[PDB]
Formats: C-alpha cells, structure tokens, sequence
C-alpha cells in the first residue's frame, strides 16, 4: 500500500546518520590527530569510502518511491560505480585493518616493518585501485533502460546472460563477503589467541578488565559486521536461485536487508572512530 | 675553620651594599608609562622535518637561516622565508641538548649528553656538510655552546662548568670554575666581552671571555636557572627558573629589578629571549605555550599558545622581525 | 681547605664593584627600551608590505 | 674537486657519440650537472642539465630529442648521449656543477671538456664590445645588456659572469651580479641593475686575460654572452 | 616565481625524503636504557648482549635491531636529562643480590629503583629488572643472612625464599601495578638466555604499544 514512504524514510535516516558519522570522523582526522599514523590513515579511508558509499541512498530512494531514474545517463554511471566500488573498498580496508591488527599483534618483529605511514598510504592506493578494478566495468556497463510503463537505471550484459549475470553476483558474493568474514574472523581469532597469552593483560584484575574489553570489542566487530552483510548476500543468493513470488513481505524485507546493509557502512564510524582509545582525545 | 666567618659577613655586606643603592622600584618609574596593549602574534611558518622532539634552536645574523637540533640525530638548517631546508646534517650521537649559528654563518655546532658540542663546516667544497673539529674535554653533558667568532666558542656542561674553546686549536683556553650546580643556559652580551649562565643552584654568573675570573654573581630565584638571555642594551638580563618566574637583573645595581611571576603559572619555564628594542620578554614554559611579558612594567601582554608539547626553545630574529619557537612536538612556529 | 679560602677571595673581588643606584639603572633601562620603540616590528605590527614572513 | 670528460673525436654527421664526465672530488649525488659547448670561434652556449636525483632534466632547443642526458650517482659519471650529429655540434663539451639552495653558487667549478668535430621567446644577452685593449694597472667596464629584467620579485637578480683564460675552462667570478666567487680576487665587483649590468675591474691584474661572459639564471634555456675579451 | 628556488625546493623536497627514509630505520629499533647503581653487574649484561657521557650498543636478535643506552658515565644531575630518554622502549636494570650485605647499598639500589620507576616520564614504560651475581649470592647467602639488609625477615634463609622476597620487595616499588610491568630474571653467565629474556619482554613491550597505536589498548 503506503510502504514506500516508510521504506524512503528508512534510507533517508540511514544515509543521514551514516553522513554526518563519516564526516565527523573525517572532520576529527583532518583537524586533531593530522593523519600521521598508519591506523589513523585507514580510519579516515574507511571513513571517506563509507561516506562515498552512503551518499548514493538518495538516489536509490527516490527512484524507489517514484519509479523513474530522472538523473540521466551520465548520473547512472557514477552512482552505480560509487555504489560498487565503494562497497568493495570499504570492505577491503575493513580486511586491510584487521590484517595490519593481526601482524602488529600477533608478529610484532615485522609489524615493524610494515606498519609505517608511507606503506600504509601504498597499501591503501593499492585497495582503491583494486576496487576500482570492479568499479570500472560496471561504470561502462551501466545504462537508462526504458521499461513497459516506466524508466530505470541498471546493468546490461551479452548472451547469454545465465553466464554472464550470475557472474557479477558470485564474485561479489565471494570477494566481498566470504573472503572478507574468512580473513577478518580468522585474525582476529588468532589475535585475540595470542593477547590470551601477553604478561600485559593476565596478571592482575584490572589487566584482564582490559583483555576482556578488547576481546569484547573484537567480538563486537566482527559480530556486526557478519549481522550486517549476510542477509543481503543470503537474500540475492536465494533471489538468484528461486524465483520467490514478489508480494507486499518481499519488497520491504529486500529494502530493510539492504538498508541492514548500508548500517554497517553508518556504523563503522562507531566501532572504528568513537570508541578507538587513542581517538577519544 | 675561621675563614668561613669571613664568608658570612662578606655576604651580609654584599645584600646591604646593594640594599642601600635600591632607592626606587622598577615597576614605580614605569607606572608613568603607557602599556603595550594586547600583542597577538599569529603563526608564518611551520617547519615541518622533525621526527622526534625538538630541543634547540638559533638564528642566523642573516635573520632568515635557523638551525635547529632534535633527538633524532638530525641538524636541520632552516629557510624561514620559504620553509626550505637548506642542509640537514646527521649527528653521531641523537642526543642532542644545544645548538648554535655561527654569526658570520661559515660553521655551527650542537652538543648534548656525549659532553662534546662539535663544529660543523657549511660553506666548503665538496658541497656537504663536514665535521671540521669534536671539542671535547667537558666532563657531562652540554647544555648551551655559542659562537663569539668564526675561531672561538663559549659552552656550558653539566659538571657546573663553563669553558672558553679555541676551534682551530680544540683547547680550553678559559676555563670558568664558579658554580656549585651545573650550568644549564647561557648567553653572549652584544659586544661578546662578558656572558651571563644560569645553574641549577639558582644562582646566574657574570663572567669575562679575556679574563676568566667570575665578575658578580645575581640570585634570587628558588629552583633551577633554565635558561637566559641578554638585554638588547647589554646591562641587565632575564631569566628563567622552574619556579615558574623569570626576573630582569641588572649589572650595575648588582641585583634584580623586577619579577615577572603569574599566579595560575606553576611550571617552569625553559626558555627566555627579549625583542629588538627591549620591551617584550618571550619565556617560553612547559604549559605548552609561550607567555609575552612587558619587560618594563612586568604585566603579561600577550600569549603565543600553539604548540601541541612542552616549548623547549625560542629564539628572536636579530633584526626583530619574527619569533620561533620550537616544542617537544616536533614543530617549529615561526610568530611575528 | 683552599675551597672555603678561594670562596672568600672571590666573594672580597665582587665586593669592589661600583654599584650604581636602582633609579639610574631603571632609567636607563627606559631610556633604551623608548628610544627603540620604532625599530620594534614586535610591538607595533607592520604591513604585510614590509613584512617578509 | 675534479671534472673529467671523455668521448671526443671525429664523427660522421647523422651518426652518434656518447660523452662521459666522470666526478672525482666532491659529493656527486648532491649536484645538479650542465652540459655547456663552445664552438671553435664562439662564445658559450647551454646544451643539458639535470638536477640532483634526475628528477628534473632541461635541453636547449636545438639538442632537445638529438641529445639525451642522464647520471650515474653510483659510479659517479655523467653521460650525453648523443644521436643524430649535425656539422653544428663541433665544439668543446663541459661538465659544469651547480648546487642550489639559499646561497649557493651554482656553475662554480667547470670540467676540462672533449673536442668534438663533426665533418661536414629566450632571453638575449648583449655585450657591445667584443674586443677592447687594456694595460696592467689601468680600471676595465664591461658591460652585458638583457632582452628581459633579471632582477625577480625576492630581490635575487639572477646574472652570472664567467672567465675564460686562454687554454683553460671559464671559472665563476660573481654570482647574482653582486657575490664574489670563491678562490677570486677582490678586484672584480660586478654592479647595475634590472636589464643593465656591469662588471667593473679595479687595480688589474695579469692572468686576467680571456673572455667575459654574462650568464643569465633566471629561467631555462640559460643564454650567455657574446663575450668580451681583452687584449694586452 | 620560483626563477632559481625551484631547485631550491627540489633540494629541500630530496633532503625531506632522506629524512623520511632515515627516520623509518630508526622506528624499526628497540632502544633500551641501561641504569642500575654503582659497582653494579651492568658492564656484564652488555657482554652477555652480542655487543664519552653515553654509550650506546646495538646489537640484533631475531631480526630485531636492539640499542642500549649507557648512562652510567654521568655523574651528574638525572633530572635535568632524564626526559631525553622519554619514549624509550623499555628500561633494563642491573641489581647485584650479592651487594645485601655490602655497604645498606641494596637499600640504595631500591631507592633508586623507586625514582626511576615512579618518574614522571617511565610511568607506562616497563622495566626488565636483572638480578645479576646470583651465584656471588649463592655462596655468601648461606652465611650472611638477609636480616643485614631486611631485618624484618620472616623466614627461611635459603636461595628459594630470600631471592623471592628480594625480588617481590623490588616489585613492590610501581604505584602503577596496572599500566607498567616488571619483568624480573635472576640472570648469571648461564646459558646466556638474557638475550632471549629481553627480547621477550621487549616483544611485550612492542605488542602494547601496537595495541595503543591500533586504538585497542
Ligand atoms: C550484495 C551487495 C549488493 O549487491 N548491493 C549492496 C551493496 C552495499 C550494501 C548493501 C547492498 C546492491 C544490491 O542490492 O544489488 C542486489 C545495492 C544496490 N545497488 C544498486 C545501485 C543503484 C540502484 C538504483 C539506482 C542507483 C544505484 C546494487 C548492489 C551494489
């Protein structure tokens, strides 16, 4: 009936609750801290990344509530290619920070190594342009198809397409969800194994306050990050593998799983930026 | 022990010699004078090459090169204009306390807790900076060596010591021995025949670089002398204690004038330098920022806060035309 | 000992020193600091014309 | 401080020679090098440079795509690669050192340099009199009139002027028309102003003979003098 | 603008990537700090180690470059030099247990122990607190008890228990139990395992202050 200015609602809110986190966070960086720490330099691309990305819901929620894609041609483009794009290096900077976690916690020898500002800008140009290896294809594959009674912005591609289409959905499904929860679950579970064992943070009651604050953290964003992503990928798996019948339930569980989605884009400011020890100062 | 009893009375007649000539206050002849008003000095450079903490600097005569030492082994020579790093001249040893600009500018030097202050050759073939001599012969760190020509240099070591080298030669040819704690500032009057040192006995000296022999001898602070400088005129100098109080003495009246002291200041102050005319004293303290005092009626004018950690250096251009400052942040402002 | 002797020595040498009175020396201590007060570019700021930094 | 250069010789027009200038004396790695010919007959002329690191490399316009240079910290040499001679390039290639910062004097120690023969919007610097008398004792003028102002807006006025002895390489003598060189007698001034420049000589000297060229800095290609020199 | 300065900035631009380049090799080192009293066993560990006002000693143990600075030649007041060795990595200090009975210099071993552990700039650094000449206080030990130093001794005086209570009674001296740690090892020229011992309470050290960077701890 009238779900659609409630399903707009839910993404406004969300987009502009995500905005103002990741520029607050950008803001914070660019004025206090003046990015010279590796950390500090994966925080304020996660944040720009998240920014990016969000900043495409008002797009995707007014041609959801009217219908149409009165944005043009060019318009498409970029916001399909921010969208996927940024979705991909979020997602790789997210793996990239618990990578740099792992090593500096758990091989400390060469984390000294690594874990410089100049080898983490290398690293972080090095996601862009990873991503943008995904984000390029879909800028030229998208177009303003014309449908029976209305217009819309998507994607094309050749015949067949049951090799073709599907193909763009497993590779997002494997390079951006089971790859990143694989990598993330397992340094964080080796970290949080090697932080059992430090002299540091076992002794006494107030050091294993502070180990149990860290497991806690850890659990924490892996917990939200595995409670946001999968029912999205779960729903377009499903979706491509049965044909479920569109109804009034369908349409609102499809938006609130991509807008359960996108929340973890708004959150990452929260788990990452507020609540980060040597950011609160 | 008898002549101890000589001591004392010495003293005594010392603080009434001096009590008798001070007639008036320095704050009653400047209460006729108009103030300076609200200085506010903004920020023109900041020079941005060091990675650990900052802990001297010095103008060159030129009023547009500094050299500036840092403990991260780095002797970095500044282009104020332009923030362009001229040289930047890697030390043997990273721990570094001092260091100085040759006036004419042909060399500079740097010492710290490895008792040596070395000279270095700028203007040279070979297009690189070059050693030219180790002065050593200190017995604990260096804590201030300056330049009185191109050919001889005063330091001041921690084993409460200052000397008179002879660059060419590498010798002490002065050896100043009146300190009963080590010294930790100095600074050259603007003839260079005398020069003033504080210590860590709260006692600042007047000594003669031709002579030797110790000339007076002004106290009154309660905690370390951190460092001092020279009034413009060359007949008083200010200084700077970790009592959070500097004081302009003077030479001919043999005692202080005035205190400059804040009662919402509690932390020492680290450095001291005045202006090109004399009225402001620039004292740098470990509150992060710089305090500004009019250095005739002892109220504070103005307030250079823009430093991120403790200010351990400052400096003023010998034409007047700018103030740098360089903290434990690594950073060095340049005020104006 | 000589420490306590050339002590002694050195506080008779800073005793012959003609001190001059508290209200000449802070004249002239303002005598100097007036007569400067125009080559000072820290007490009166300068234009940016004139201003090299 | 020592510039050797190698690779001179007879070459056939159209083909190709390569010129070494190996540096022995000095921190290489921390000079920007030139590569400055002269003709049997003419005065200077810029043909290359680079910077310290190579991040930087300017031609003239008439070696830019024939001549290719580059340095080789490591092994302390500097290379001119050349391809495509022509009856023009005959003339005697220098190895000049310039290092820049606040205060240095850049051109200050120029090579030996080769003797090459091949078979068969700038800014112009003018000296008048190519060839004057003068006697021991008596004061010379020089003079060396620019195309443009030299004097830049930071009050550096960018002119050079060099002496070629007969036999020898042109040494610097003043830097930014008011700085000694070092090693250089206090006879020589140089004085003027934007656009009119002088280098007058007090109580001369012997061994002050040879040609005086007026370099101009101020921005690339660097253009010298005609080149006035004195007679005995 | 810029006719001759932009080489002048090229220059700068150079000597700033060579300060760059150069302070990145000196954040992969461990440097240490070498205190402990006089006539202390300090001018050994150096040795044990694979090895004129301070005296710094690199040497490297499993990939890992350490440099230790000597302080010891200065006889002069630590206050006003004390804060250049701020950000150190950790502290290592030599304690002789042999030197209770010798002249109250344990108590001034302790003294110091306390001033350069409560110092206002070694709050969060950690201390490697080395007990050398344990074999010296095998032998005499037996003999001399541990009520010279400690007379409010209560208990055996045997190896097992008068090392413990020196070593807790060195322990007992951080106000700070929660953020500093004390890593203590009753070193001797055995099996030089003080490298091995160092080097992981060094890797202690440099895993918290991963944590800290990270914005974990
Ligand atoms: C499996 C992830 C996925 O796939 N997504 C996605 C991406 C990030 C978060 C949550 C979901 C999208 C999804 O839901 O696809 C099924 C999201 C929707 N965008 C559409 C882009 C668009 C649509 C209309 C107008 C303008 C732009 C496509 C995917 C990126």
């Amino acid at each position: 009936m009238v779900t659609a200015i409630t399903i707009m609602a839910l993404y406004s809110i969300v987009c502009v609750v995500g905005l103002f986190g990741n520029f607050l966070v950008m803001y914070v960086i660019v004025r206090y801290t003046k990015m010279k720490t590796a950390t500090n330099i994966y925080i304020f691309n996660l944040a720009l990344a998240d920014a990016l990305a969000t900043s495409t819901l008002p797009f995707q929620s007014v041609n959801y509530l009217m219908g149409t894609w009165p944005f043009g041609n060019i318009l498409c483009k970029i916001v399909i290619s921010i969208d996927y794009y940024n979705m991909f290096t979020s997602i790789f900077t997210l793996c990239t920070m618990s990578v740099d976690r792992y090593i500096a916690v758990c091989h400390p020898v060469k984390a000294l190594d690594f874990r410089t500002p100049r080898n983490a800008k290398i690293v972080n140009v090095c996601n862009w342009i990873l991503s943008s290896a995904i984000g390029l294809p879909v800028m030229f594959m998208a177009t303003t198809k014309y449908r029976q009674g209305s217009i819309d912005c998507t994607l094309t591609f050749s015949h067949p397409t049951w090799y073709w289409e599907n193909l763009l959905k497993i590779c997002v499904f494997i390079f951006a969800f089971i790859m990143p929860v694989l990598i993330i679950t397992v340094c964080y579970g080796l970290m949080i194994l090697r932080l059992k064992s430090v002299r540091m943070l076992s002794g006494s009651k107030e050091k294993d306050r502070n180990l149990r604050r860290i497991t806690r953290m850890v659990l924490v964003v892996v917990a939200v990050f595995i409670v946001c992503w999968t029912p999205i990928h779960i729903y377009v798996i499903i979706k491509a593998l049965i044909t479920i019948p569109e109804t009034t339930f369908q349409t609102v569980s499809w938006h609130f799983c991509i807008a359960l989605g996108y929340t973890n884009s708004c959150l990452n400011p929260v788990l990452y930026a507020f609540l980060d020890e040597n950011f609160k100062r | 022990d008898q002549l101890r009893q000589e001591a004392e009375q010495l003293k005594n007649q010392i603080r009434d010699a001096r009590k008798a000539c001070a007639d008036a206050t320095l704050s009653q002849i400047t209460n006729n004078i108009d103030p300076v008003g609200r200085i506010q000095m903004r920020t023109r450079r900041t020079l941005r090459g060091h990675l650990a903490k900052i802990y001297a600097m010095h103008w060159g005569t030129d009023s547009r090169l500094l050299v500036s030492a840092s403990q991260d082994g780095k002797l970095i020579i500044w282009d104020s204009y332009t923030t362009n790093k001229v040289h930047a001249i890697p030390l043997r040893s990273s721990w570094v306390m001092t260091c100085a600009y040759a006036p004419s500018g042909n060399y500079v030097a740097c010492g710290g807790l490895d008792n040596i202050c070395s000279i270095y050759n700028l203007k040279t073939r070979e297009g690189n900076v070059r050693v030219s001599r180790e002065l050593a012969g200190h017995t604990g760190y260096l804590s201030c060596c300056r330049f009185l020509d191109d050919n001889q240099i005063v330091t001041s070591s921690g084993d409460t010591t200052c000397a008179l080298w002879d660059i060419e030669t590498g010798q002490q040819t002065t050896t100043f021995t009146g300190h009963t704690g080590d010294v930790m500032s100095l600074s050259l009057a603007p003839d260079t025949r005398l020069f003033v040192s504080g210590a860590c006995d709260a006692s600042a000296k007047l000594w003669d670089v031709r002579e030797g022999m110790c000339r007076q001898t002004f106290t009154g602070h309660e905690s370390d002398i951190n460092a001092i400088c020279f009034f413009p005129n060359g007949n008083a100098f200010a200084t700077g204690s970790d009592d959070a109080t500097c004081r302009l003495f003077d030479l001919r009246a043999d005692q202080e004038l005035m205190t400059y002291s804040h009662d919402n200041i509690i932390c020492g102050i680290t450095s001291v330098s005045f202006s090109k005319s004399g009225r402001l004293l620039l004292a740098g303290y470990d509150d992060f920022n710089c305090n500004v005092w009019d250095a005739l009626k002892a109220d504070r004018a103005g307030v250079l806060a823009g430093h991120d950690n403790r200010v351990s250096c400052l400096g003023v251009t010998d034409d007047g035309m700018a103030v740098a400052t360089g903290s434990w942040d690594s950073f060095l402002k340049i005020w104006n | 000992i000589a420490q306590a002797r050339k002590l002694v020595e050195q506080l008779k040498m800073e005793a012959n020193i003609d001190r001059i009175k508290v209200s000449k020396a802070a004249a002239d201590l303002m005598a100097y600091c007036e007569a400067h007060a125009k080559e000072d570019p820290l007490l009166t700021p300068v234009p940016a014309s004139e201003n090299p930094f | 401080v020592q510039l050797v250069e190698s690779g001179g010789g007879l070459v056939q027009p159209g083909g190709s020679r390569k010129l070494s200038c190996s540096a022995s004396g000095f921190a290489f790695s921390s000079f920007g090098m030139h590569w400055v010919r002269q003709a049997p007959e003419k005065g200077l002329e810029w043909v290359a440079y680079i910077s310290s690191g190579s991040g930087t490399i300017y031609y003239a316009d008439t070696v830019k795509g024939r001549f290719t240079i580059s340095r080789d910290d490591p092994k302390n040499t500097l290379f001119l690669q050349m391809t495509s001679l022509r009856s023009e390039d005959t003339a005697m290639y220098y190895c000049v050192r310039s290092i820049y910062y606040y205060g240095s004097s850049p051109f200050d120690f120029w090579g030996q340099g080769t003797t090459l023969t091949v078979s068969s919007s700038d800014i112009v610097m003018t000296q008048a009199t190519s060839s004057v008398p003068v006697t021991p004792g008596e004061s010379v003028s020089i003079s060396c009139r620019s195309s443009k102002s030299l004097l830049h807006s930071n009050g550096n006025t960018y002119l050079y002027w060099f002496l070629q002895r007969p036999g020898q390489s042109p040494q610097l003598l003043i830097y930014r028309m008011s700085n000694l060189a070092s090693g250089v007698p206090d006879r020589f001034s140089g004085s003027g102003s934007g656009t009119a420049f002088t280098l007058t000589i007090s109580r001369l000297e012997a061994e002050d003979v040879g040609v005086y060229y007026c370099m101009q800095h101020l921005e690339y290609p660097l253009t010298f003098g005609a080149g006035t020199k004195l007679e005995l | 603008l810029s006719a001759e300065d932009k080489a002048a900035v090229e220059r700068s631009k150079m000597i700033d990537r060579n300060l760059r380049e150069d302070g990145e090799k000196a954040a992969r080192e461990v440097k240490l700090l070498l205190l402990g009293a006089g006539e202390s066993g300090k001018s050994t560990i150096v040795k044990q180690m694979k090895i004129t006002g301070i005296v710094e000693t690199h040497f490297t143990f499993k990939d890992l470059h350490f440099k230790m600075f000597d302080v010891g030649g200065q006889r002069s007041e630590r206050k006003k030099w004390i804060h250049c060795f701020e950000g150190v990595t950790a502290i290592i200090f030599c304690v002789a247990l042999s030197d209770y009975d010798l002249v109250n210099r344990m108590h001034e071993s302790m003294k110091l122990f306390d001033s350069i552990c409560n110092n206002k700039w070694f709050t969060d650094t950690s201390i490697i607190l080395f007990l050398n000449k344990k074999d010296l206080f095998e032998e005499k030990i037996k003999k001399s008890p541990l009520t010279i130093c400690y007379p409010e001794y209560a208990g055996s005086n045997t190896y097992e228990e008068a090392a413990a209570y020196i070593q807790c009674q060195f322990e007992d001296l951080n106000k700070r139990k929660d953020t500093k740690e004390i890593y203590t090892h009753f070193t001797c020229a055995t099996d030089t395992k003080n490298v091995q011992f160092v080097f992981d309470a060094v890797t202690d050290v440099i895993i918290k202050n991963n944590l800290k960077d990270c914005g974990l701890f």
